[PDB]
């Protein structure tokens, strides 16, 4: 079918069809563009007009430009040939390496798995990060969230996870960069090429990348998440194998949805958000799931505007996640990195019957001591440390040691700290915290525990501190 | 006599050609927005012209009329006027011909001084460079402020943000950065020369005149462009000035050269865009800003790239300036731009009045590049300085034992070391010398009220007696063992002799 | 509107910084004492 | 000295609690004003968006 642009307002294009209309969500191709501009149908306005969001700049469009109707939603190339490549929302490659030569094209819009496909099994995923493993342990096939404002460590933490889990992970992996700095996209491309997960020579690449960075118009940011999700879904089903899926950030999907809603004629909701915030986010987060045919481990970075965890976007995202690790700025100011908040992070598998009674009891003891420390900090602001009950000073000392011991040096944060990355096995973290609580270290100074791996490294650092005293 | 001769020279060459052009009738003009009827083939965000020679942009393409924004005054456009489409997306002149010229948002010379001899035009609304052209930020962008070059370093291709309240010293940092580049631009190698662009958005013409004369006094217009869209310029001009300046800098970065652009402020481009959008009748959003207010900036700051050596190797640094309200960094535009940019430089009034100038809040100021994009000498010294101030800031709220007393002493010495004046940026080696003297326990003997006296006298002494050592540090780009021993003996001698 | 534990240091006003410093000075002192004791034990346990 | 010191500490704490109570009253009034203003602002934004279609 052939139609005809009749209006262009910002990123929203109104296209008139003389023949039969195209169904909602179909992709239309504008005729007369040097590059490829794809509009996606979003509404039928009557009188044969259809409103659409453009997946590219709408500059140089002329009222009357002919438009072709592809007849299907945006179909991206999928398969093992996309690994090691980069893609747009519309699937064309942006790595300047030639066409993606696949036999399968998958539409980016699909129904979520039905209730009779859900897996109900959970087993810890050991990431090698002390705070994550202890207080908010992850789970294979579960959806992970990384909340936090700007400048707290979301990108560094997600890069660290790619460094650990993806490098030593047999299955494939997908990284969908949604509305993030292009500098970071290039940095990740080159870091992956260096590590070897992306191999430009052979066909041994283990990562497929999709990029919708923040220079793109809202239409492309609102759909690059679906493109990455489609690649991951194919690797889940047809390949019948484990998959990882990293997204950064999944707040730009919501925000990009909000930048066009007012132009599509919808009244806004609570805080300048589209009325369809929860439904639009659900119809996407419900395809990132571990069905009985495959298994997607989804890590999502979620911008929290102005550190406000009660904003509608993060507030709604909370309900779609198994594990959450709420990075906190108030802890990043103290220099504790990663700034994961131990009291504001949770996991579903954090039960004594899934992790064990020792792990669970250590975690709960740590959380309780930190909460007691918070209670005491109010009193110390008036009395002073010198006036506390000789038992309270013990609580404060243990709490500060535990606060420092959760900090850890990453292998990707060598540039900032200059230290060396450490991977701490789960048993070592449990032992370290159980000992710190039990009092077996109430003589070593606090700073001995700052930015070290297992507890023995803290002992060695304390020994060095004493020798050069 | 020759005055009239050169007058005639202009007429002698005219535009005889009259062409058959598409047109439209202004159905309604008011508040700076015209609703043309016709222009059936006008493109989106194309440039149209009015019967009086006044330009405009076709921003809205509705089925029945085209919503045009007028790049200038609006009293001269009547109903039933004629709008001729120029058939060209909005574009601005670019080239080295613009250096030293004050121009308006559309690239028209504003200081007299004749016209611009630009041979090339570039579209304001160009897409940012892809993921492949770029390359990680390598070189350092020398700002001249000790506290910025040491604690929050800026590379070339980075996008720092200078965010603060009104009258905390943001434009001062911008001008110091512009002025400092004089030493590099005067030299010979072209790999260090950095051409500066200053976009002045919403600033009253008096402020821009003061700024231009300040640059002229420091002889810094040889390489500076000033794109002024002042308060009295219609909103469609203040909305477009950042993009014009960014195109003028995109030319440099695309031709293997390095450029620095300073949008000042972006919080006023946001207001101009809001006015435009509200007068085109587009529905408002949060705080009345349109929905596309993040895009507005993200598409603009994403053009500050660092091209790899295959694409010339050129770079374009950006230093957007935001203005918060009573330190409410949590506002809408501040948070958008903070989540867009790489680093930040927080200026605080409580620090401005407490005597710390520049008010840079080193506790919160960040720079993702950090380690990279810092000279080896500065990397060596500023690291220990950063640790010392980090420890000092913890125990600072009060004012016993020798260890913590000396920790506070060192912190205070370093703090008074970081202060600075206006329009007197320092060479990097001089900054290294001062910071080395301060951080190696030398100033711990002096009083903290005399540290400025030291800093100044030490600089004056070294700049003459030990020019050779500074040249060594600059050329070799590190504090070698022999250089360290020298520095040691110079500082030890000078301290006692003062 | 209620109040919760650990709120004095959440506001970050004057009391927050005052409390942070009152804690840091004390624990720097105790760390110094413990490091001295650790050095003494190191020396006394070489043989 | 200890008797007088304990008496003085009791008096000082009582006065500090009284001052904190006055400050709490003032801040509660300010908080209520700000909460109402925020409700009104958000509602007016919604109304303007709805009527500006
Ligand atoms: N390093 C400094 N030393 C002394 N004074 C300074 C310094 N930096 C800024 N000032 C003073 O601060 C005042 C405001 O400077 P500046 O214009 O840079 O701030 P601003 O925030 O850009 O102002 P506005 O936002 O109102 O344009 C100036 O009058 C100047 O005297
Ligand atoms: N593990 C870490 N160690 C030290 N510093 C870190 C760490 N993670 C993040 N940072 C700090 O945060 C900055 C990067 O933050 P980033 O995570 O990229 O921002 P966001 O989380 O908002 O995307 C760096 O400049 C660095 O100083
Ligand atoms: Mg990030
Ligand atoms: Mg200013």
């Amino acid at each position: 079918t052939t139609g005809r642009i009749v209006a262009v307002i910002g990123a929203v294009v109104d296209v008139q069809f003389d023949e039969g209309l195209p169904p909602i969500l179909n992709a239309l191709e504008v005729q007369g563009r040097e590059t490829r501009l794809v509009l996606e149908v979003a509404q039928h306005l009557g009188e044969s007009t259809v409103r659409t969001i453009a997946m590219d700049g709408t500059e140089g469009l002329v009222r009357g430009q002919k438009v072709l109707d592809s007849g299907a939603p945006i179909r991206i190339p999928v398969g093992p040939e996309t690994l090691g490549r980069i893609m747009n929302v519309i699937g064309e490659p942006i790595d300047e390496r030639g066409p993606i030569k696949t036999k399968q094209f998958a539409a980016i819009h699909a129904e979520a798995p039905e209730f009779v496909e859900m897996s109900v099994e959970q087993e810890i995923l050991v990431t090698g990060i002390k705070v994550v493993d202890l207080l908010a342990p992850y789970a294979k096939g579960g959806k992970i969230g990384l909340f936090g404002g700007a400048g707290v460590g979301k990108t560094v933490l997600i890069m660290e996870l790619i460094n650990n889990v993806a490098k030593a992970h047999g299955g494939y992996s997908v990284f969908a960069g949604v509305g993030e700095r292009t500098r970071e996209g290039n940095d990740l491309y080159h870091e992956m090429i260096e590590s070897g997960v992306i191999n430009l020579k052979d066909a041994t690449s283990k990562v497929a990348l999709v990029y919708g960075q923040m220079n793109e118009p809202p239409g492309a940011r609102a759909r690059v998440a679906l493109t990455g999700l489609t690649v991951a879904e194919y690797f889940r089903d047809q390949e019948g194998q484990d998959v990882l899926l990293f997204i950064d950030n999944i707040f730009r999907f919501t925000q990009a949805g909000s930048e066009v809603s007012a132009l599509l004629g919808r009244i806004p909701s609570a805080v300048g958000y589209q009325p369809t915030l929860a439904t639009d986010m659900g119809t996407m987060q419900e395809r990132i799931t571990t069905t009985k045919k495959g298994s997607i481990t989804s890590v999502q970075a979620i911008y929290v505007p102005a550190d406000d965890l009660t904003d509608p976007a993060p507030a709604t995202t909370f309900a779609h996640l198994d594990a959450t690790t709420v990075l906190s700025r108030a802890i990043a100011e103290l220099g504790i990195y990663p700034a994961v908040d131990p009291l504001d992070s949770t996991s579903r598998i954090m039960d004594p019957n899934i992790v064990g009674s020792e792990h669970y009891d250590v975690a709960r003891g740590v959380q309780k001591i930190l909460q007691d420390y918070k209670s005491l900090q109010d009193i110390i602001a008036i009395l002073g440390m010198d006036e506390l009950s000789e038992e309270d000073k013990l609580t404060v000392s243990r709490a500060r040691k535990i606060q420092r011991f959760l900090s850890q040096p990453f292998q990707v944060a060598e540039v900032f700290t200059g230290h060396l990355g450490k991977l701490v096995p789960l048993k070592e973290t449990i032992k370290g915290f159980q000992q710190i609580l039990a009092g077996e270290y109430d003589h070593l100074p606090e700073q001995a525990f700052y930015m070290v791996g297992p507890i023995e490294e803290a002992v060695a650092k304390a020994d060095k501190l004493a020798e050069e005293h | 006599a020759e005055v009239s001769s050169i007058l005639e020279e202009r007429i002698l060459g005219a535009d005889t050609s009259v062409d058959l052009e598409e047109t439209g009738r202004v159905l309604s003009i008011g508040d700076g927005i015209a609703r043309v009827h016709g222009l059936r083939n006008v493109q989106a965000e194309e440039m149209v012209e009015f019967s009086s020679g006044l330009k405009g942009m076709s921003l809205n393409l509705e089925p029945d009329n085209v919503g045009v924004v007028v790049f200038g005054n609006d009293k001269l456009i009547k109903e039933g006027d004629i709008v001729k489409r120029t058939g060209a997306i909005v574009d601005v002149p670019v080239g080295e011909e613009l250096l030293g010229r004050v121009v308006d948002a559309l690239g028209n010379a504003i200081d007299g001084k004749g016209p611009i001899g630009s041979k090339a035009r570039r579209r304001v609304g160009l897409k940012a460079p892809g993921i492949i052209p770029r390359i990680s930020v390598r070189e350092p962008m020398q700002t001249g402020i000790k506290a910025v070059d040491s604690l929050v370093p800026i590379g070339r291709g980075q996008r720092e943000l200078i965010i603060g309240d009104r009258q905390t010293g943001k434009t001062s940092i911008a001008i110091d950065t512009i002025i400092n580049q004089k030493r590099f631009n005067d030299g010979t190698d072209e790999k260090k020369k950095l051409y500066c662009i200053y976009v002045a958005i919403g600033q009253k013409r008096s402020t821009v005149a003061q700024l231009v004369k300040r640059l002229t006094d420091a002889d810094a217009m040889k390489y500076t462009i000033v794109v002024s869209a002042t308060a009295s310029d219609a909103a469609p001009l203040q909305y477009l000035a950042p993009y014009s300046g960014c195109s003028m800098g995109e030319y440099f970065r695309d031709n293997g050269k390095h450029a620095l652009i300073i949008y000042d402020d972006l919080s006023k481009q946001a207001v101009a865009y809001r006015q435009m959008s509200l007068l085109l009748r587009r529905p408002p959003g949060r705080e009345a800003y349109p929905g596309d207010v993040f895009y507005l900036h993200s598409r603009l700051l994403e053009r500050a790239a660092k091209m790899n050596d295959a694409f010339g190797g050129g770079s374009l640094t950006a230093l957007p300036v935001i203005e918060t309200q009573a330190g409410d960094v949590s506002a809408y535009i501040p948070t958008n731009v903070i989540s867009i940019t790489d680093g930040q430089i927080f200026l605080e009034t409580e620090l401005f009045y407490k005597g710390i100038r520049p008010a840079i809040n080193v506790g919160l100021s960040v720079s993702r590049v950090g380690s990279a994009a810092q000279t080896r000498a500065m990397k060596q010294v500023a690291g220990t300085m950063k640790l010392e101030l980090a420890q000092y800031r913890e125990v600072a709220a009060f004012a016993l034992d020798a260890a913590t007393q000396q920790l506070l002493s060192r912190g205070v010495r370093l703090t008074e070391l970081l202060k600075q004046g206006q329009y007197s940026p320092m060479a990097i080696e001089e900054q290294v010398a001062v910071i080395y003297a301060g951080v190696r326990g030398y100033l711990d003997k002096l009083e903290p009220s005399k540290i400025t006296k030291f800093e100044n006298a030490f600089l004056s002494h070294v700049i003459s007696q030990h020019q050779a050592l500074l040249s060594k540090i600059r050329t070799d780009g590190k504090i070698s063992e022999e250089s360290d021993a020298k520095l040691k003996e110079i500082v030890t001698n000078f301290l006692a002799g003062f | 509107v209620r109040s919760s534990a650990g709120a004095v240091r959440d506001a970050g006003g004057a009391f927050g910084k005052r409390e942070q410093a009152e804690e840091e000075r004390y624990f720097r002192a105790r760390a110094k004492e413990q490091l001295a004791a650790l050095k003494k034990h190191h020396e006394n346990e070489i043989s | 000295s200890t008797t007088s010191e304990q008496s003085a500490r009791m008096t000082a704490m009582d006065n500090a609690s009284k001052n904190a109570s006055e400050m709490i009253d003032k801040l509660t009034l300010t908080f209520n004003r700000t909460r109402q203003a925020v409700i009104t602002k958000e509602l007016i934004e919604i109304i303007s968006g709805a009527a500006a279609l």
